[PDB]
């Protein structure tokens, strides 16, 4: 046997790191990035566990990081923290609805960090992944919903179809959980809230049309494409 | 802590004084440059903001303090009523400062006086007084403040230019004093 | 780290949070205390605070500072004054939400910037949405009542926080034009 | 080696506790740091642990052929009734941290409540997986194995019975 060269780490440091990665942050010392895939960090070790067992519990959390590093990698873009007269009013009701859920879990990951600096009581990986189990269970729902609904879209498309596919995908996603018993009444009342915000610009556009007659489909947002009115209300 | 006497010093004693002296050195403030019991540059950049509000209160009050008594030979009687209303304003300012609990953080002070500190920097630079020697200027931009018709019309022009603004009722109060003569 | 940051987000930079006029608030990228986990959380906060430094500058530079003396319309006016008071009234929420941390960074003896980043992540949403408004003004040389169109345009952005902030700016500037119309008619 | 016994009676594969998809968990080495009698106890612990591993693989495979709504309902049932396993293996930390002297033989006084349950209930998804079963026919094999002797197993598959009957009660609540 040739000696490995390895770095000892206190497991609460690993726990600080995941609470950062999962609060949607960047470039932890553990959970290093290689190519937009989050990775373990290689020769990083403790005592009560070996090297490759730790590696395998990091892999599972890094693949959960990806979901929310990628949702954060999309909450950064379409809201602009990183064209003129191209405001997609649908991807600024979606990608706002991706956010006021996030608080009530970026937060749980504070009140967790809190007992982890500000008290005595015993906490460890087996006491905390089971603590988070009723919430990482949501993020893998949320990744199939956004993977299918938006990360599958091809590079060039018009401001009708890119909204239409998302407006359709949330509806079939809630029907998949509405019928399957009371097995997690979280996930139906997770998924219904995302759709109701995402329909705001369509349900607004229809209100102007229905009550004030004129419709303002600017940046060509809307299915019925009133490019006809450009030559008409006189060709009668 | 080492500071926060700035509250009464918006009127005057040391941590925001004018001290009508040499601008380079003897123009003095409680400025512990380097070391000084451990507070960093950041707090100096807060304290040297209330130096601006402060030296404009000390200098605008210094400007408004001396009476004229119909005796200064350069100051027609409108200027007396003008300076009287200006002292009414400075008395209201003291009445506000001194009501303030000292049990507030430095940031609360640095934000709470944004209204008055902004609107008093106006009255100072409206007059000749606001650009004398707050620390940036070195006794340069003093010029002729008007008196008589030239005062009371220019006052009306300021009331137009600010007919809607946060500064407006002050200008109306000063103009309604200065109409008296 | 502690309490120095709250002086940095309020507009009083120094020592660790080095202000630079190009990038804004910037942290110094190599320390013995701070591990790789956490300077990149300060940069998120520093971009919000940079937009607040960059907001206080644009407020103070267009009321009280000058009285007509060339007082060019495209860089002043009865409107741009009153926008920056609307903007002052829109920044009261940020000032309040930055005093409410002062009673913890030395009123609750430990915090980590993860709680700060969360607590101010509410304002991480509002500021770039009004930062684009003042960057539209500074590049398009907007003027007079032709700012009420810019305000009312981005008041049609569907995001309810943003649609309240630029509504409260809109009430001030309608105030002004109402005054002018009470004047004329 | 007492925390790796505990993470590999939980899921995750390691290095003491070798895994293979056929054999299951399979400590097999000739350790100089244990009394030689030890490894056959671990292969017995690995048994239930693998009736969590392979018994968990089925769960993540779901939630068409086999991917039916009543199989999801049974399988998210096999989450509700499986959570007592997960929890009963957080609680197995709190002794061994404290008492320095407890040997792994304690763990078998503890978990052998489950040794009546896991390899019996393992035949119901192995049956559903080795045959194929669809629709409300899932809501039969559940009941035909519920008619057992063993009172542990006879109330594992009576909780999964009522949570998947939750689906039948609703589909037959639209319909009426």
């Amino acid at each position: 046997y040739v000696p490995d060269d390895r770095v000892l780490v206190t497991e609460t440091q690993v726990i600080r790191e995941t609470l950062w990665l999962l609060s949607g942050v960047k470039k932890l010392f553990i959970f290093q990035l290689i190519d937009g895939k989050v990775t373990v960090r290689n020769n990083i070790i403790v005592t009560h566990l070996t090297h490759s067992c730790l590696r395998s519990v990091l892999e599972q959390i890094a693949a959960y990081g990806q979901v929310v590093f990628r949702l954060q990698e999309f909450i950064d873009e379409v809201m602009g923290h990183s064209s003129t007269e191209a405001p997609f009013r649908t991807y600024q009701a979606f990608m706002w609805a991706l956010y006021k859920y996030f608080i009530s879990f970026k937060e749980e990951l504070a009140e967790i960090e809190k007992c982890i600096i500000n008290n005595d009581t015993t906490i460890t990986l087996a006491i905390v992944v089971d603590k988070l189990a009723p919430r990482l269970s949501q993020l893998k729902v949320l990744h199939k919903v956004f993977s299918t609904g938006v990360a599958e879209v091809p590079p060039d498309t018009r401001n009708v179809v890119r909204a239409s596919h998302l407006l359709n995908t949330l509806y079939k996603a809630i029907l998949e959980y509405d019928n399957v018993g009371e097995a997690s009444e979280q996930t139906v009342s997770l998924l219904f809230s995302l759709w109701v915000e995402t329909v705001r610009p369509y349900l607004q556009t229809v209100d102007e049309w229905i009550v004030h007659g004129h419709l303002w489909d600017g940046a060509r947002e809307f299915i019925i494409q009133r490019n006809k009115n450009v030559p008409v209300n006189h060709r009668d | 802590e080492l500071v926060k006497d700035v509250l009464n010093v918006l009127i005057g004693v040391v941590s925001a004084t004018f001290s009508l002296c040499q601008p380079a050195q003897a123009f003095v403030v409680k400025r512990g440059v380097h070391v000084s019991g451990a507070s960093p540059e950041s707090i100096s950049s807060l304290l040297s903001e209330v130096a601006e509000y402060g030296t404009c209160y000390t200098r605008l009050s210094h400007f408004s303090l001396q009476p004229v008594l119909d005796s200064l030979y350069s100051k027609g009687l409108v200027f007396q009523a003008f300076t009287s209303g200006l002292r009414r304003y400075l008395q209201y300012y003291r009445a506000c400062v001194l009501s303030t609990p000292p049990t507030l953080s430095l940031l609360t002070i640095g934000f709470l006086f944004k209204k008055l500190g902004r609107q008093l920097r106006y009255l100072a630079e409206l007059c000749g007084v606001g650009a004398v020697l707050p620390g940036t200027c070195g006794g340069g931009p003093r010029a002729a403040f008007p008196t008589g018709v030239k005062l009371l019309s220019y006052l009306y022009q300021e009331a137009l230019h600010n007919c809607s603004n946060e500064h407006y009722p002050v200008l109306l109060s000063l103009l309604k004093t200065s109409c008296e003569p | 780290m502690i309490h120095e940051l709250l002086l940095a987000l309020s507009g009083y930079p120094g020592s660790i949070f080095t202000w630079n006029k190009r990038s804004g608030l910037q942290v110094s990228q190599d320390f013995p205390f701070l591990h790789p986990s956490e300077t990149s959380v300060l940069n998120r906060l520093c971009r919000l605070g940079t937009d607040y430094i960059r907001f206080t500058e644009f407020i103070e530079q267009y009321t009280g500072h000058v009285q007509q003396q060339q007082g060019q319309g495209g860089l002043h006016g009865i409107y741009l004054r009153a926008f920056c008071t609307g903007l002052d009234s829109v920044l009261q929420p940020y000032r309040q939400a930055l005093l409410d941390l002062e009673q913890e960074f030395l009123g609750d003896p430990h915090l980590s910037i993860s709680h700060v980043n969360y607590f101010l992540d509410q304002f991480q949403l509002l500021f770039p949405s009004v930062m684009v408004v003042v960057e539209q003004i500074k590049s398009q040389k907007i003027h007079g009542c032709q700012i009420l169109e810019t305000v009312y345009k981005h008041s049609c952005g569907g995001l309810p926080p943003v649609r309240s902030a630029l509504e409260k700016i809109l009430a001030v500037c309608h105030g002004v034009m109402y005054k002018q119309l009470s004047a004329w008619m």
